[PDB]
């Protein structure tokens, strides 16, 4: 049949780039059908903040997404609409592929790096506020059983994409207790999974190692104390913001795929952005759901356009625009 | 004639310190050392031997330290004596220098980065005790008082030395209350320094930008977000843990160290690592020391002997020893003392 999904346009370069992908979905006959659905900062009755009604219902109807950046506000105003949209519908596992684009040349060559991070609990505790003048206090919790179930996901990943080695990410020489934690529950599920290497190593090591050698790397875990950092850091490697995807994914098959990037404002409105981001985290979604024909139809189309060079975009090589980009992949599509 | 206090640590510490000395001795260097023997791997630590750091370090006033290694069982990195030294000479701000060396090839060559971090507040502040059966919680400190600090170090440090524009790093987004203030200190204490340009960034940007175009920035200043990270990220940009030197300053105090600081930086043999950044930074401290003749002739020496690539550590993809790499530095630094002009 035809399986529908949740879209979410978002805000800055968001409505052009889920138009671009949008093209070349109906120019694959991708059994798909869009539910536009728009999500902005509603305040609750009692000063909670939520979700848009439409969208949460949308939501729970399909039970899969697609959604472009969204605005925070980079000073004080409403928390992230994306931490409430991944605790809402405990999306767990925030997953972030690295692997290289064999048509765009960069410094690095042949990465291979999945950054399975946990998606709910650390820094998304939303809890920090003024104890003094001038004094700012924020509390951070990790839960034993979200070490757990991010540990289990990523050991499940490593075994259903065959992967040689996992690597726990961690700083417990300096937060103890918590990264202790996260280890402890790591370790226990590795000894349940003899065919899958583990090992551990400390962030500030593998920062440093990332950067002149990415090749030791196969999927990382990590818990939610450090940011998404090291995925920055990994999507540098590859060609920047324009082409690194994501994928958070929850239990029961409930996923909301994105893109690393933000709102991209500097360059929103000048039809400059790169789609590749968004296309590759559809053809995420498109693996997700089963439609394997259409993915690997779309993504072939996609990479054999960046490799010939000819039409382009600034991120990348040269300068052409986000419609021109999403036109010669649209011609890719149907030949 | 000028007094150094040196904190040789444990790990490598002993033999990049035995570098630094036989390397100032080739040049004549007028600095008498004074060291001290805290290791608590080794059993030689405790909070006399640490004010009897402070004590010489009251009177020097400027030191050159290793690592203080700390045992993980039954201690984090917090509690370790390398904290509560920090804490007793109140260092408040790291300063890192990622620099390109001529003819160590990276993937990114000709680069001249400063990263300065804020050192006292944020994850060293952190508090963690347990909530429920299994919840953890941590609490950490962000403040005006050592942010206004920091921004204004940056800057100061930014005009001294003659760079040019100062790109401050925060995550004002998501930590609103925290970082915003820390963000505001910065925009407040920019308005003072209207020769130096400035900017901001959010961390997540900046991190892929280092990797990406490291050549954008100058000067960073950001809060101790998250340790040591970016310190360490960026020295990869420009030869890894062997060859990045590092400084700490305090009010009173400026103390010389490495700039990438993770656990197994240099976690080699008896005769395996790589002087340059010990070295570099020993020649940085006697800038600090206003020695700027020898200064300069120990970083040129250094610099050379690894543009010519004779003499390569492992690290620098060659297969000489730690001895064989200062004996050819001090053969370079007293050939350029017999024949200065
Ligand atoms: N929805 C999200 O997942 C998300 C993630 C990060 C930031 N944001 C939000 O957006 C803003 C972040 O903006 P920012 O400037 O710090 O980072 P950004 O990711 O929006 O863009 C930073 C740099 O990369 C460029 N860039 C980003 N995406 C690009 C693309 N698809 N194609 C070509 N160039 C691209 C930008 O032009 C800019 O130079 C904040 O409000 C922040 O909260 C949202």
């Amino acid at each position: 049949g035809v399986q529908t999904v949740t879209l979410i346009p978002g805000d800055g370069i968001g409505p052009e780039i889920s138009a671009a992908v949008m093209k070349i979905f109906d120019a694959a006959k991708a059994p798909i059908q869009w539910e536009e659905r728009n999500v902005t900062a509603i305040q609750g009755p009692g000063g909670k903040w939520m979700i848009p009604s439409e969208a949460k219902e949308s939501m729970d109807k399909n039970k899969m997404g697609l959604k472009g950046p969204l605005k925070t506000p980079i000073a004080a105003g409403h928390p992230s609409m994306n931490l409430l949209l991944r605790k809402t519908f405990d999306l767990y596992a925030n997953v972030r592929p690295c692997v290289s684009i064999e048509g765009y040349k960069t410094p690095y060559t042949d990465v291979n790096i999945v950054t399975i991070r946990e998606n709910t609990e650390g820094e998304y505790s939303g809890i920090e506020h003024v104890i003094v003048d001038g004094v700012v206090q924020s509390i951070k919790l990790i839960t034993e059983g979200a070490s757990k179930r991010i540990a289990e996901f990523a050991f499940e990943y490593a075994r259903n994409n065959h992967r040689s080695n996992v690597t726990a990410v961690h700083k417990a020489n300096i937060m103890r207790m918590s990264d202790g934690l996260f280890l402890q529950k790591c370790r226990e599920v590795a000894e349940s999974c003899k065919d899958i290497k583990f090992n551990e190593m400390y962030l500030d090591t593998v920062c440093l190692n990332m950067v002149q050698d990415p090749s030791q790397f196969d999927v990382l875990v990590m818990p939610n104390l450090y940011g998404d950092i090291l995925s920055d850091l990994c999507a540098g490697l590859i060609g920047g913001l324009g082409v690194t995807p994501s994928g958070n994914i929850g239990a029961n098959g409930v996923a909301i795929f994105e893109s690393v990037h933000g709102t991209a404002p500097d360059i929103a409105g000048k039809d400059m952005a790169n789609p590749t981001a968004l296309l590759l985290s559809a053809v995420m979604m498109l693996r997700h759901m089963g439609l394997f024909d259409h993915a690997a139809r779309i993504e072939a189309a996609c990479f054999a356009t960046i490799k010939d060079g000819k039409s382009l975009t600034k991120d990348l090589g040269g300068n052409a625009k986000c419609s021109d980009f999403t036109e010669e992949i649209c011609r890719r599509v149907k030949d | 004639s000028f007094p150094v206090t040196m904190l040789p640590g444990d790990g490598v510490g002993p033999e990049l310190m035995h570098a630094v000395k036989e390397v100032f001795k080739a040049a004549a260097v007028p600095v008498e050392f004074q060291e001290h023997h805290l290791s608590e791997v080794q059993n030689m630590a405790s909070e006399e031997k640490l004010e009897q750091v402070l004590s010489s370090m009251k009177e020097n006033k400027v030191a050159i330290i290793g690592k203080i290694h700390t045992p993980m069982e039954y201690k984090g990195e917090l509690a370790s004596y390398d904290m509560r030294l920090r804490r007793k000479l109140d260092l408040f701000a790291n300063v890192v220098h990622v620099k390109s060396l001529p003819g160590y090839m990276t993937r990114h060559n000709n680069l001249d980065l400063v990263i300065i971090r804020e050192q006292t507040e944020g994850e060293y502040s952190s508090l963690e005790h347990e909530s429920a059966r299994g919840v953890i919680e941590c609490l950490k400190i962000v403040t005006r008082a050592k942010s206004q600090r920091i921004a204004k170090f940056a800057f100061d440090y930014a005009t001294k030395k003659g760079r040019g524009k100062v790109t401050a790093v925060h995550k004002a987004n998501i930590m609103k209350l925290g970082d915003g203030l820390f963000l505001q200190c910065c925009e407040e204490v920019a308005e003072l320094y209207p020769k130096i340009k400035f900017e901001t960034m959010i961390i997540d940007n900046c991190c892929m930008q280092l990797v990406q175009n490291p050549y954008q920035f100058d000067v960073l200043v950001m809060p101790n977000l998250y340790g040591n990270i970016i310190d360490n990220l960026a020295a990869g940009l420009v030869g890894g843990a062997g060859v990045v030197p590092g400084e700490s300053y305090s009010a009173e105090y400026a103390v010389f160290e490495t700039g990438a600081r993770h656990p197994f930086a240099q976690a080699v043999g008896r005769n395996i690592a790589n002087p340059t950044a010990m070295l570099l930074s020993a020649s940085n401290m006697l800038r600090h020391l206003n020695l700027e003749y020898h200064s300069s002739m120990i970083a040129d020496a250094v610099k050379k002997v690894i543009k010519v690539g004779k003499v390569r550590t492992s690290d620098m993809g060659g297969y000489a020893t730690c001895h064989d790499f200062t004996e050819e530095i001090c053969r370079r630094v007293k050939d350029l003392d017999e024949n200065l002009y």
